[PDB]
């Protein structure tokens, strides 16, 4: 039962700090929370990101300090969504970059 | 946001 779950990552946001950032969203897109400050981690890449802004959003912010993220380059992955449809649907559309 | 690490 590891964080390559959805479901498992969505329960490590006890306590999550933030009500207008959606833990649902960042656990959806390989987001677990550190349980310090505001900072999550991902799953895939192991990309850490914090001090979170207003205007920031999961998905954006995820591509911009990691590119290259298995998961949202949509390769394959040990990732287990709670809803396949509804991670296509927020992940960032196809493109070679 | 801040990255405290990047890949
Ligand atoms: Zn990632």
């Amino acid at each position: 039962n590891d964080l390559n779950r959805e479901e498992t990552r969505l329960k490590t946001f006890t306590d999550w700090p933030l009500d207008w950032l959606d833990k649902r969203q960042l656990a959806q897109t390989g987001m677990y929370f550190t349980h310090a400050g505001d900072k999550v981690k991902c799953f895939f890449c192991g990309v850490e990101i914090g001090s979170w802004e207003q205007e920031d959003q999961p998905v954006p912010e995820h591509q911009r300090w990691s590119p290259n993220c298995p998961l949202l380059r949509r390769r394959t992955t040990n990732n287990v969504p709670i809803n396949a449809e509804a991670l296509d649907r927020i992940l960032p559309p196809i493109s070679y970059d | 946001a801040i990255a405290y690490f990047i890949p």
